[PDB]
């Protein structure tokens, strides 16, 4: 979680990976909620890796 | 020069202030070093939409 | 003959005390490295992961 600092949280991975997309690139929850694949496109590399 | 607020390079832990004196051939380091010690589980909420 | 076969013994031992020496300055060498890259491990993990 982008909030939490040094703290321990209790959330879904992929919601954690959307605080740190919505950090690292502005898009706006609007637009990341869209395909909703973006997690999946994740895994998609992970597999290839 | 100021706190951390980031990866623990310093003292482990948050580190407040750092003090810095020499040592003999060299510079001796004295962090401080905050350390929570207790840990209570609270339900939390992701504030509130309206 | 023992007395040449001593003489000869000596030298081999020269030889093998040297090249050990140099091994274990290429060691000392690598545990050197191997600090200051397990130093930058540490501060990768707290960086980035």
């Amino acid at each position: 979680w982008t909030a939490g600092l040094s703290s321990f949280a209790a959330i879904p991975f992929a919601q954690s990976i959307f605080y740190r997309l919505n950090g690292v690139g502005i898009t706006q929850q609007v637009l990341s909620e869209n395909q909703k694949l973006i997690a999946n496109k994740f895994n998609q590399a992970l597999g290839a890796m | 020069k100021a706190q951390s607020k980031r990866s623990g390079f310093c003292g482990q832990g948050t580190h407040i202030v750092s003090f810095v004196v020499n040592a003999p051939n060299g510079l001796y380091f004295m962090h401080v070093g905050y350390y929570p010690s207790n840990h209570i589980e609270v339900v939390s909420a992701y504030g509130l939409c309206d | 003959d023992v007395l040449e076969q001593d003489a000869q013994i000596d030298r081999l031992i020269n030889g093998r005390l040297t090249t050990l020496n140099a091994f274990v300055a290429q060691q000392l060498v690598r545990s050197e490295s191997a600090a200051l890259s397990a130093q930058l491990a540490k501060d990768k993990v707290n960086e980035c992961v």
